[PDB]
């Protein structure tokens, strides 16, 4: 079953203290009114980034886990509660396909929702909401921390009553900052015709009248290429299928120009047992040119 | 390549780069000079030794081999390159070859990624699958590291000095001294590194935990919380206007 | 669209294309989506061009009429 | 040029281990690796080692059962046969790298080691 | 000088021998010649009046 995020996909895009202005923010967000997973423990993708949303009282779920392959000695970031302290490591303990060495770092530290908003160094926001499960109210989320690892990561995984995950997408984004400095309302600049206005006037009043906001760039469908038939191909048979030939001192020297250089016999071909050139690739010789090329045959 | 992470420190850069142990020295982004009076939120010193020939590739927009499958730096770095001959501490008489680099891959590296993953690369038309043999390479392949060689070949030890200058709170903020808190007069205040001018005056503002300064719709920095203290200051500039003569 | 302060309803005009291509009324500067299209003729209210015009009125949506 | 030859094969009971050694001129910057030719089949790898390397990779066939060593001292390579079961005889070679476009630049014209059950 | 620091003897650079014996204008005008003379600078066991 799946549920819809209202108005969830802005943190504070920055660390700096706005006030009073309706300022734009462009990054990776999850767009407001976009579907979930209502999970009441499995895997999921990681495209760009990913959003969470966590129902409990009791702290079911303390941790996650992360990486491309997702299995023992590939390394993944691990963080986990031990009920004393929060600890968060890139060890790559050992963890089957439901999970309930080389460690090389360390760090030790119903009424509410923690949001949290990953992307790639790492990044981390969340905040919380005491509430007495998904209010469509305005959400904003404080960075809490971003350890670096260098690594790539595509998928991702849970530690073990319901959550919610939702991915995050490239967009722009208006903050309504106030006096107070913090964010009370945000509006989508893709999601309908009268919030691409309100960020195009970059204001959330409209006077009536025809408001010019954006293009229609339509995209292309395929990418063509189109040339000339292959014809013609240069007699490289004649000098390699030769059945007889000149010897060592006598060798035949055969100038080449003005031919389709197919290498593909060439280097395509196991046939040959040696196949050496210093400078140029044997296999990407097709990618280069050459002016003029001659060629000698012996044994 | 080891990243070793620097912070809540001070640090002095003037005695790093004055050394003439270090022939090779290169800033990008920020000149040496004024490194002493600038902090910086976290500053990333990552190890590695590369064979001599290679050092001037690994620069922000050049390429070469291992500049793209084993270490490369976001086209748009800030900080400093440091390398140095290191024949004399690393290299062994007989051949030097506990020092491994990646040579083939799939794909390029993007900034700041560390690939140690060890399966054979698949150079040829039909999959390897695990086996070694013709077209079948290993992306290692070892340094011949011997103390006799030419400086092209010899080994340059290499740290890269990434300065992270972020707006948040700074860590590393060089030797220079503070002074005695200066309120409701004119004055070059220096918070932090950024260098201004005008008149301190508490603000209402309230931060945010991390929050460490505003800013002006300009783009001038409007308030600063106290680097040793939590005071929320207005910077309005001092006083100025136009003089007509009659 | 009318203001915010009126109604929170829009509507929106491609410029130059034909409808086909993208309740649903075609002008000589494109066509226009979210309004409904009305043979009756009012005053001009908001400007879509070669003569069409648009409104806010009552169940209470957004026309298109000739001037 | 680096040059290669091989020592220490022959016939061997089954479950025996052997000493295959092979000599090397210059080596010390090349991957060695140790082949063999099966009588009815060509070529497969056995075992790779960089130069004062950890990089091992073996066939399941030798997985757990064959493992290759590095002098660095004598200019020759050692591959420790334990239990080679009858299937696994063949002529054994080596072979090393500089930089290459064929599987290998320079071989060992090595030598035969026979199993008996 | 020796050539190792040939890179210091330009309007700009940074160096010991720029900074405290010979620092050119930031705004020069003209060549900057160098070549090598061991032929009558080097001698047997070196020399140390430079």
């Amino acid at each position: 079953a799946y549920t819809n995020s209202f108005t969830r996909g802005v943190y504070y895009p920055d660390k700096v203290f706005r006030s009073s202005v309706l300022h734009s923010t462009q990054d990776l967000f999850l767009p407001f009114f976009s579907n979930v997973t209502w999970f009441h423990n499995p895997v999921l993708p990681f495209n760009d980034g990913v959003y969470f949303a966590s129902t409990e009282k009791s702290n079911i779920i303390r941790g996650w886990i992360f990486g491309t392959t997702l299995d023992s000695k590939t390394q993944s970031l691990l963080i986990v509660n031990n009920a004393t302290n929060v600890v968060i490591k890139v060890c790559e303990f050992q963890f089957c396909n439901d999970p309930f060495n080389n460690c090389t770092f360390e760090y030790v530290s119903f009424k509410n929702l923690r949001e949290f908003v990953f992307k790639n160094y790492f990044k981390i926001y969340s905040k919380h909401t005491p509430i007495n499960d998904l209010p469509q109210g305005f959400s904003a989320l404080e960075p809490l921390v971003d350890l670096p690892i260098g690594i790539n990561i595509t998928r991702f995984q849970t530690l073990l009553a319901a959550y919610y995950v939702g991915y995050l997408q490239p967009r722009t984004f208006l903050l309504k900052y106030n006096e107070n400095g913090t964010i009370t309302d945000a509006v989508d600049c893709a999601l309908d015709p009268l919030s691409e206005t309100k960020c195009t006037l970059k204001s959330f009043t409209v006077e009536k009248g025809i408001y010019q906001t954006s293009n229609f760039r339509v995209q292309p469908t395929e990418s063509i290429v189109r040339f000339p038939n292959i014809t013609n191909l240069c007699p490289f048979g004649e000098v390699f299928n030769a059945t007889r030939f000149a010897s060592v001192y006598a060798w035949n020297r055969k100038r080449i120009s003005n031919c389709v250089a197919d290498y593909s016999v060439l280097y395509n071909s196991a046939s040959f047992s040696t196949f050496k050139c210093y400078g140029v690739s044997p296999t990407k010789l097709n990618d280069l040119c050459f002016t003029n090329v001659y060629a000698d045959s012996f044994v | 390549w080891n990243r070793k992470r620097i912070s809540n420190c001070v640090a002095d850069y003037s005695v790093l780069y004055n050394s003439a142990s270090f022939s090779t020295f290169k800033c990008y982004g920020v000149s040496p000079t004024k490194l002493n009076d600038l902090c910086f939120t976290n500053v990333y010193a990552d190890s590695f030794v590369i064979r001599g020939d290679e050092v001037r590739q690994i620069a922000p927009g050049q390429t070469g081999k291992i500049a793209d499958y084993n270490y490369k730096l976001p086209d748009d770095f800030t900080g400093c390159v440091i390398a140095w001959n290191s024949n004399n501490l690393d290299s062994k008489v007989g051949g030097n070859y506990n020092y491994l680099y990646r040579l083939f891959r799939k794909s390029n590296l993007k900034p700041f990624e560390r690939d140690i993953s060890t399966e054979i690369y698949q150079a040829g038309s039909t999959p390897c699958n695990g086996v070694e043999g013709f077209n079948c390479y290993f992306p290692l392949q070892s340094y011949g590291f011997q103390p006799t060689n030419g400086v092209g070949y010899q080994p340059y030890r290499v740290v890269v000095l990434s300065f992270e200058l972020l707006h948040a709170p700074a860590t590393v903020c060089g030797p220079k001294k503070s002074t005695n808190l200066v309120k409701n007069k004119c004055v070059n205040f220096n918070f932090n590194g950024l260098t201004g001018t005008g008149v301190l005056t508490e603000s209402n503002k309230k931060f945010l935990p991390f929050q460490q300064f505003g800013r002006d719709i300009a783009d001038t920095t409007d308030a600063v919380r106290d680097p040793q203290t939590l005071e929320i200051l207005d910077i309005t500039p001092c006083s100025f206007g136009g003089v007509s003569v009659i | 669209t009318p203001g915010t302060n009126t109604s929170n309803q829009v509507a929106v005009l491609y410029q130059d294309v034909n409808c086909t291509e993208v309740n649903v009324f075609q002008t000589r500067a494109g066509c226009l989506i979210g309004a409904e299209h009305v043979n009756n003729s009012y005053e001009c209210d908001i400007p879509i061009g070669a003569g069409i015009c648009a409104s806010y009125q009552t169940s209470q949506s957004i026309i298109a009429y000739t001037m | 040029q680096v040059q290669l030859v091989e020592s220490g094969g022959g016939l061997v009971q089954a479950g025996g281990s052997l000493r295959l050694s092979c000599a090397v001129s210059g080596l010390g910057a090349h991957r060695v690796g140790w082949f063999r030719r099966a009588p009815g089949k060509e070529r497969e790898f056995v075992a790779a080692i960089g130069a004062n390397g950890g990089n091992t990779n073996y066939l399941d066939s030798v997985k757990g059962r064959f493992t290759i060593s590095r002098d660095n001292a004598k200019n020759t390579i050692y591959l420790q046969m334990n239990s080679l079961k009858p299937q696994d005889t063949a002529v054994y070679y080596c072979a090393a790298r500089d930089i290459e476009t064929a599987e290998y630049t320079y071989w060992g014209q090595g030598t035969q080691v026979t199993v008996s059950s």
